[PDB]
């Protein structure tokens, strides 16, 4: 729509939000895959961020890849390290649903701010595998990536 | 994309679809035989281990797990091939079997030398007993002596079900020479030897039989799943075409016509 | 009594099946256990197999080869890798095979070809028995 | 004429297509609304009479005919398309020709399941 | 017996000869089914 | 199509509107002659027309595609005009077999463009749900008939969103 098409060009960051992930209640509800700020670069912000959402954008977008397939011809018909990154990145999904402590209303849940490291680190943790054998839904609805640990092992009972 | 290639996709997704029940029913098809063939088959390798296991058999102190030829019958061969790979390390000839022209590359290449033998048409034109019998013959007849030794395949529980299933494979003829399985014989070094051949052979066309079937509905559903899969799908696209469809076609008498008949 | 267990893998006859007595000829012979017996193993020859069902009925068969399986208990379990009932089988061709049989063997030179052909001979002839 | 005279004739409207086209084009530039497609409606209307003009005549009209065989040229087998959909409800029929046989050699070559014939078959033979 | 079987032969070949006599016995269409029997034809694979 | 369509359409005019005291009228919009010729002869032979009936049992009302747009456009309201006498007036059920407000919903857009109206979305009258919402609430059943309507519809593209 050449309207929001126009927009972008205005635009230093755009915060596209996915129909889908809000689909999937996820809150937050983003597109991430276009909720995105032309100053991602490891130049500014560090490349440790840069890098590590690069390799998300990448574990998602492969992820993506492969959602087309599976959507009626489920697995096996994949390798399990792809399983690996697709499940990690549905961790990584549940994780970017971090919880709104605003619309408890909403939620019921009391939600959280992140900050940053918990953020960098969580998603290089998880990338580390060190979430991976976790439930997902641990992440699910979390903020710091050690509550989704707190919360995976409630979850884990 | 627009509808063309939409189009493609949805196109060549009936086709596949078709095709997914084509070599679906066909595998029903061969189930509903795997499952008549099942009959003296059950009794059969349910016989040899009611010797085996009238008794019970133990080992001295090898390994055979088999599948098919293909996948996308589900990952049954992959369970199998798991669990051989598991195994070994105790061993004690160490001697791997895997039949399966599945159990080649998900097993024959770590195993690919550790096996004994490996058997192709493993499924895919049906076998029978007398290949057991074949497969049988010429491995007695090898020089890998019989070490432990298990025997691997899609049990068969239902079609909807098959447990990779494992036995003992004591050929080893001194596991029927030994112990008190000795004293179940009650008669000589001949017939312990020429059972256990000829139970092997029961065996191994029972494990057989369990896994192809096993394998022979577990294609079944991959190519059903398939094919229910696409329809879903279908469904959703072919509004997505529609709407794109007379988006365009109302839009563009607007741009013919006002749009650019405007005035034009 | 005898749960008899006859099949062969590809056809199951009498399955645990209130059968009396099966004399089987057995490479090991021709006894006929009947019910019960202790564990033994006996091999199957090619002879003929005479199902005395507990009935005074018996069924026939030849047998080609397998394993009879005497348990201890009362199921005997005659596997055999070729069992047939005798209905399906052809002295036309016994004979007949016979006389090839008996032709090869004489060249069949070396114990297991002339084997071979004995088997077959002994096959054909113990096909004979009952044709 | 012939239809009215008894004869039996054959007009083949060879092809029907490139003149919509035409006619189209004769309407806008007429200023005339066209419509669908870009193409007037009654481009309809104008062939609806002239195939209603190819009938089967009665014993009064001598039992003539006029059988149309009006040809489409499937733009890429597009019939969805506002005139072979507007004929297609015409028609007593299409005759769906199909190129993957002609390549297959398989000429005729045919789509005998998309060919139609709404009516054809009072007018066979029982030999056949 | 053992012309067969201390020509050693596998206890499957005897029997198999023994089975395969038979289907090589049988009448008919009978003797038709035999090869069913005689699904053999297992590829040689042999690692 | 021809599945006896008629056939059963001439079956349903003699399981109802003879058993119930029913009345039909059949509007043909933008049909073939031929076949409605053909239906004639069907009618006939049906007997729901009967030659011998100038008020057998059904009017065939035709709007053919031959006719220009505005009759076919016209030729069901005019029926439904009938039908209305022969609802109200003559109290009746009426059957009223319609071919085909597909093609009269095409024949209408035909005019809306060449009217120079704009016949809205997907090129299709303006008023397409007007002309409809009279229509539809043309037919009814008041306090004396029903007109119990029998619409055949073509199904543009199968499709029908």
């Amino acid at each position: 729509d050449p309207a929001p098409a126009t927009t972008f060009a205005h635009l230093d960051a755009t915060t596209v939000l996915s129909r889908a992930i809000a689909e999937l209640g996820i809150y937050p509800a983003v597109d991430p895959l276009d909720s995105t700020s032309r100053i991602m670069d490891p130049n500014i912000v560090g490349s440790e961020h840069y890098d590590v959402a690069r390799g998300v954008q990448k574990i998602l977008q492969d992820y993506k890849s492969l959602q087309d397939i599976i959507a009626i011809l489920g697995m096996d018909e994949l390798s399990e390290e792809d399983k690996l990154t697709v499940s990690r990145a549905r961790k990584i999904q549940r994780f970017l649903s971090q919880p709104f402590q605003v619309a408890e209303v909403f939620t019921g849940h009391l939600g959280k701010l992140v900050p940053l490291k918990e953020t960098i680190k969580g998603f290089q943790q998880i990338l580390a595998g060190e979430y991976d054998h976790l439930p997902e839904q641990a992440f699910y609805m979390v903020g710091p990536i050690e509550e989704a640990v707190a919360k995976a092992d409630k979850l884990a009972e | 994309a627009t509808l063309k290639d939409i189009t493609r996709r949805l196109k060549s997704i009936k086709n596949i679809q078709k095709i997914t029940k084509s070599m679906k029913m066909v595998a029903a098809a061969k189930y509903a035989r795997a499952e008549r063939e099942l009959k003296p088959a059950r009794v059969y390798g349910v016989g040899s281990l009611a010797l085996y296991e009238k008794a019970d058999i133990k080992t001295p102190e090898l390994i055979i797990g088999v599948s098919s030829d293909r996948g996308l019958c589900g990952a049954i061969h992959s369970s199998v091939a798991k669990q051989m790979k598991s195994e070994a390390a105790n061993l004690k000839e160490v001697k791997i079997i895997g039949v399966g022209d599945k159990i080649r590359s998900i097993l024959h290449r770590t195993h690919s030398d550790q096996f004994l033998v490996t058997f192709k048409e493993v499924g895919r034109r049906p076998p029978t007993f007398g290949d057991a019998s074949v497969i049988a013959l010429e491995l007695l007849n090898s020089g890998y002596e019989f070490d432990e030794g298990s025997i691997i395949f899609n049990r068969f529980r239902s079609v909807i079900s098959y447990k990779t299933e494992e036995k003992p494979i004591f050929s080893l003829d001194t596991i029927s020479s030994a112990e008190s399985m000795s004293i179940y014989d009650d008669i000589d070094a001949d017939v312990l030897r020429n059972y256990q051949e000829y139970s092997l052979a029961n065996i191994i066309y029972y494990s057989l039989k369990e896994s192809t079937t096993s394998e022979q509905s577990a294609r079944m559903t991959a190519m059903d799943n398939a094919s229910k899969n696409a329809s879903e799908m279908i469904d959703k696209l072919t509004l997505t075409f529609n709407r794109t469809r007379q988006a365009v076609i109302t839009k563009e008498l607007i741009e013919i016509i006002s749009g650019a008949a405007a005035l034009d | 009594q005898m749960s008899f267990t006859f099949a062969s893998p590809t056809q199951v006859f009498f399955n645990s099946a209130n059968v009396r007595q099966v004399d089987v000829p057995t490479q090991t012979g021709a006894f006929g256990i009947l019910a019960a017996h202790v564990p033994t193993l006996q091999v199957l020859r090619p002879g003929l197999v005479v199902v005395h069902a507990e009935d005074g009925t018996t069924s026939k068969y030849f047998v080609s080869s397998g394993s009879v399986t005497v348990n201890a208990d009362s199921s005997v379990q005659l596997l055999a890798e070729e069992a047939v009932t005798l209905d399906m089988l052809d002295l036309g061709a016994a004979k007949a095979n016979l006389e090839k049989a008996q032709s090869e063997l004489l060249g069949a030179a070396d114990e297991a070809t002339r084997a071979e052909i004995q088997i077959r001979i002994e096959a054909n002839e113990a096909l004979v028995k009952a044709l | 004429y012939f239809r009215d005279n008894g004869k039996h004739a054959l007009i083949i409207y060879d092809d029907l297509s490139k003149q919509a086209v035409a006619y189209r084009q004769m309407s806008l530039l007429l200023r005339r609304p066209p419509g669908r497609e870009a193409y007037p409606g009654d481009v309809f209307y104008l062939h609806s009479r002239l195939l209603e003009r190819a009938a089967k005549m009665n014993d009064a009209f001598g039992g003539g005919s006029l059988t149309a065989l009006p040809v489409i040229e499937t733009q890429a087998g597009d019939v969805s398309a506002y005139i072979p959909t507007n004929v297609i409800s015409i028609t007593d029929g299409q005759i769906f020709l199909e190129t993957e046989l002609f390549y297959k050699g398989i000429r005729p070559a045919i789509n005998v399941g998309l060919s139609v014939s709404r009516v054809g078959s009072a007018a066979q033979t029982r030999a056949m | 017996v053992a012309y067969w079987r201390q020509a050693g032969l596998s206890y499957i070949r005897y029997s198999q000869i023994c089975a395969k006599a038979v289907r090589d016995a049988l009448k008919t269409e009978f003797k038709a089914n035999a090869m069913k029997t005689s699904g053999s034809t297992i590829k040689i694979v042999k690692v | 199509a021809g599945v006896g369509k008629t056939v059963l359409i001439m079956e349903l005019i003699n399981n109802v509107a003879k058993a119930h005291g029913g009345y039909s009228v059949f509007a043909g919009v933008g049909e073939r002659t031929r076949e409605g010729n053909d239906l004639y002869h069907e009618m006939i032979e049906s007997g729901v027309i009967n030659l011998k009936d100038a008020t057998s049992k059904v009017a065939l009302v035709y709007g053919q595609m031959n006719e220009p747009p505005g009759a076919r456009a016209r030729v069901a309201l005019t029926g439904l005009t009938v039908a209305e006498y022969f609802r109200d007036q003559e109290g009746q059920d009426v059957l009223l077999f319609i071919d085909n407000i597909f093609r009269f919903t095409q024949a209408g857009s035909e005019v809306s463009a060449l009217l120079g109206r704009i016949p809205s979305a997907v090129g299709y009258q303006p008023t397409l749900a007007t002309d409809m919402g009279t229509m539809q609430e043309r037919i009814t059943t008041t306090k004396k008939g029903s007109i119990t309507s029998v619409q055949a519809i073509y199904v543009p593209a199968d499709d029908l969103t």
